[PDB]
RNA sequence: GUUCACCACGGUGUGGUUGAUGACUGGGGUGAAGUCGUAACAAGGUAGCCGUAGGGGAACCUGCGGCUGGAUC
RNA sequence: AAACUGAAGAGUUUGAUCAUGGCUCAGAUUGAACGCUGGCGGCAGGCUUAACACAUGCAAGUCGAGCGGUAACAGGAGAAGCUUGCUUCUUGCUGACGAGCGGCGGACGGGUGAGUAAUACUUAGGAAUCUACCUAGUAGUGGGGGAUAGCUCGGGGAAACUCGAAUUAAUACCGCAUACGACCUACGGGAGAAAGGGGGCUCUCGCUAUUAGAUGAGCCUAAGUCGGAUUAGCUAGAUGGUGGGGUAAAGGCCUACCAUGGCGACGAUCUGUAGCUGGUCUGAGAGGAUGAUCAGCCACACCGGGACUGAGACACGGCCCGGACUCCUACGGGAGGCAGCAGUGGGGAAUAUUGGACAAUGGGGGCAACCCUGAUCCAGCCAUGCCGCGUGUGUGAAGAAGGCCUUUUGGUUGUAAAGCACUUUAAGCAGUGAAGAAGACUCCGUGGUUAAUACCCACGGACGAUGACAUUAGCUGCAGAAUAAGCACCGGCUAACUCUGUGCCAGCAGCCGCGGUAAUACAGAGGGUGCAAGCGUUAAUCGGAAUUACUGGGCGUAAAGGGAGCGUAGGUGGCUCGAUAAGUCAGAUGUGAAAUCCCCGGGCUUAACCUGG
């Protein structure tokens, strides 16, 4: 499954923002809201707890990249058995998702219609050394190092493409990633480091959520 | 039996047995005559019948009736306990 | 093949003695060695030992019911 | 054994063929059961709306 | 007898047998004396499809073991090339 | 075939172990606007407690020995 | 290079405190059930209870190239009633083939866990054995006889079947003759086999005796292996020896005699429970719990007992006897055993189709052709689990209406909706379309064989006969947001709060507790929180619990030092110089099945899954 309801109040629970929108305005006036959380109490008294801050901050990694609480316990355990830190580990791999990598790239103008772009069978991917591209609809297939992306031919000239790559420009491009506008492919160069992701997301938190 | 062949197996069983069963009790009365010459403690009676159940033993045996291993064993010990009758 | 050593606790059967083989046995859970020993019927063809000597049988085949070891060398009498 | 009817209204009686669960009330001494609410005879509760699934009651159309 | 054959592994519809020495009285899958290779039906064309340790096959075929007719010809189209 | 030997079923007698039930009877617990007292906690109004014996509707009391986990001294 | 990474606490005894200490909770797991809800796919799993009883179909046949043959079948040759193109009767002549004699198989594969606390299992070894088919050898396969099933003749029986007379074949059976090995020997000598069939004198399939392998089986030893002492003594073929028997083989395995031994607090005996293991779950680990599915071993086959045949059985779909139960009967007698696969009744909280094919891997038979295979490979049903995907995606404010709250005018539901702009995964419709197949047969060539250019064997080419799944996987189009969201919770632990109704009632509750007329705890509504095709509850195991403490606890007063001592077994034990090397340490070697776990890779679009090291 995957969320479906309004996407605002995910940012306005958070107390950030999710990047749930596309770039088309500041999230300030999309809302007005984000002083305080939805429904109607908002902001309250009886002070939040540890739980609730490590709550928070997993539920807002998973809402960031839209993925639920099994694949993301998977990550975790994935990430915690891998060698290396953890939590650097696990937002590797949500990096790495391929949704989210056609989203970095600029092919959707949000997470949420990347992983609609991807699940529609438009989104091509090539393997590191094999001479093929072979189309995919699975959005939670990782990426190695060096892997391409491209659009299928059937759906090169899409009117929503065509502007979330000019939103991709003025949002700002990864240096892992190199784009060809031109010919509307990608490669995944390598995965992206810690110091390139924003250093406001505390996996500290979700790694002592999950150790009971 | 609920099978053709296995009441073909059960008739023939009942055939081979009463045929082996005629040839097992031959070879125990061949012994019968030397363990009888034994118990009577005459080396000249126990030998002659001795002399009998030898191509009766290793007949049998070689028929499959009895074991080689079994005529071999009677063999040896008939002949060391009439060969201990002076 | 497989020679054990022991004291000879009973030698009151014809061509037959037990011999006590002490082993050390460690505790699964809580690691120390306990003294161990199983009485083992050896045989004793000449009937030369007599009880309380240390004694080395091998194993070998069945010779009775409870006897699948032999006497092979006789190291030490008793006092 | 001595069992609990949950619920508000029940239609249970004598001969009635009813489902049995563990748990204890912790105020009825001797009653350390439940009895389950729409599994085989015992309805469930009529016009439950919040926790339905805890006492058998079909979604409201 | 000694038999050299296959036991079936992988999974449904994607088979991968397991070149083993068996008594013949033995399930297919079941108890076997030496895993001597094995043979993937379904294999990509630069991934080693059929592997069969020669120096064993040989020793069992002095031995006394009779492959079938499935590994006989996995060994004819295996050693030619 | 007969007969003997071995032996399964089956039978007989006498016990052992153990489950369920049993008139009645013992203590244990739970339950409230009960009855009788007030034994313990303060020196609890005779310091208490321990072993033992006797006695008593009942908490208990009394003797002997012991302890302080006893006030006051 | 790597396998080397792992450890949280909270509530509740008090007016309050610290300690002690129990109870409860948050986690993970499941062959799960139940309640509500439910779209799809991949891969697994699916009677844990009654080893209860079983209707019905199938689960073990095959060989005519061992044999007599001809019941059916299909041809072929002639008799041709010819009825002129109707058409029949003789013939095993041929393909073949029912029943029958014969061989091989049926001891495997499949099921179950009742029994079993040790004729079990695990680990490590041993010697006194047998071993069909297979591999490599060795010596042979000579010559006769008497039968007999089917087929006849005559009965008996309701059936199941049966009785008698006559009688033919064989690779059926039995003498005789030889015997490299093999067996017995007193070592001088004695005795012991077989069978033929097939293709053009040869080769081949066989048969006999045997050797060495391999495989399998039997036997033995040592160690490990649940609870109870409110079970302490137990054994008389018992423990050992000799002669004899018995076995394929050691052995009180059996027997006669001789001796008085054997086992036991290091737990015998008696009892309760139980298949054991690799493993599985939990745990930081040590431990604790457990032994479904997959693999090894064991035991069992309606109940008790006996054996036959055979290389192998004391035989799951074999025999005999006895028993209980079900059935048939003409009342005299007979038949049967799903713990094989489906399936029925029943029991249960609860567990599936009376499906397909031998295409693939195997197994049985056959020279092959081919036949059999409920193993297996597939398909069906089930959210039972794991994994994956979807139920749309952007933009959209005087922030519409309606619901809810409110200080009555604002907040909130909320960019949420509507409106616009798109997309079509999965489902549907239409196409295309691999791989699973190993290339049988036939033809040619080469080498071996041979008297041979035959036959046969092996090798090398050409050829395309072979797919249950299957309307395959995948791939490509079409259509249109259309086909797709529920469950639990919201006092604290524990993420999420307000109205209304109720009024210690109705009810909730894991714990603490809540409910008395202004309940964030009941019930309903808004709003929210967490999960999500699932979500809760119950059951169950470990965890948290250092709460049996080995790692890793205590005993003055919290539970806890025996009234005190002497002492048996046991445990532990001074200094120095030597020996030994059992413990200990290190190294080598063999083994510790595979699967699983972990690490590095590889293949499914990813993952689950599969797989190499």
């Amino acid at each position: 499954a995957r969320y479906i309801g309004p996407k605002l109040k995910l940012s306005r629970r958070e107390g950030t923002d999710l990047g749930l929108k596309s770039g088309v305005k500041p999230y300030d006036v999309k809302t007005k809201k984000a002083a305080r959380p939805p429904g109607q109490h908002g902001v309250s008294r009886n002070k939040t707890s540890e739980y609730a801050l490590q709550l928070r901050e997993k539920q807002k990694v998973k809402r960031i990249y839209g993925v639920l609480e099994r694949q993301f316990a998977n990550y975790y355990k994935e990430a915690a058995r891998k060698r290396g830190a953890t939590g650097e580990n696990l937002l590797a791999m949500l990096e790495s998702r391929l949704d989210n990598v056609v989203y970095r790239m600029g092919f959707g103008s949000t997470r949420a219609e990347a992983r609609q772009l991807v699940s529609h069978r438009t989104v091509m991917v090539k393997k590191a050394g094999r001479d093929e591209f072979v189309r995919v609809n699975i959005p939670s297939i990782q990426l190695q190092d060096g892997d391409v992306i491209a659009i299928q031919e059937k759906s090169r000239e899409q009117l929503r493409i065509k502007n979330a790559i000019e939103l991709a420009t003025q949002r700002g491009i990864p240096e892992w990633l190199d784009v060809d506008h031109s010919k509307l492919q990608g490669t995944f160069k390598k995965a992206p480091d810690r110091i390139d992701l924003p250093a406001e997301i505390n996996e500290s938190l979700i790694v002592e959520l999950y150790s009971k | 039996a609920n099978t053709a062949q296995a009441r073909k197996r059960a008739r023939q069983n009942t055939k081979r047995r009463q045929n082996s069963a005629s040839q097992r009790s031959m070879v125990r009365t061949y012994l019968k005559r030397v363990d009888a010459a034994i118990a009577a403690k005459d080396y000249d009676a126990a030998t002659e019948a001795y002399k009998k159940a030898i191509p009766v033993l290793d007949r049998m045996a070689d028929k499959g009736i009895i074991h080689k291993n079994k005529a071999a064993r009677r063999k040896s010990r008939l002949n060391k306990t009439i060969k201990g009758l002076q | 093949a497989s020679v054990l050593t022991g004291r000879v606790v009973s030698d009151k059967m014809d061509k037959s003695i037990t011999v006590l083989i002490e082993r050390l046995v460690r505790h699964p859970l809580y690691g120390k060695q306990l003294r161990r020993s199983t009485k083992i019927k050896a045989h004793d063809e000449n009937n030369v030992c007599q009880q309380g000597d240390l004694v080395r049988i091998k194993e070998t085949r069945p010779i009775s019911k409870t006897k699948a070891w032999t006497l092979v060398d006789v190291v030490e009498k008793v006092e | 054994v001595s069992s609990y009817i949950g619920g508000e209204g029940h239609n249970l009686q004598e001969h009635s063929v009813v489902l049995i669960r563990g748990g204890r009330v912790k105020d009825l001494p001797g009653v350390r059961y439940h009895t389950v609410r729409g599994a085989l005879d015992c309805a469930g509760v009529k016009d439950r709306k919040q926790g339905r699934s805890k006492y058998g009651a079909k979604k409201p159309k | 007898m000694v038999v050299i054959r296959l036991a079936r592994g992988g999974a449904k519809k994607r088979p991968f047998y397991q070149v083993v020495v068996a008594d013949q009285r033995r399930a297919r899958d079941g108890r076997y004396i030496e895993n001597i290779g094995f043979f993937n039906p379904l294999a990509k064309e630069s991934e080693e499809a059929v592997r069969l340790n020669m120096e064993a096959y040989h020793a069992w075929i002095a031995k006394g073991a009779q492959p079938s007719d499935r590994v006989a010809s996995l060994v004819r189209a295996y050693n030619k090339a």
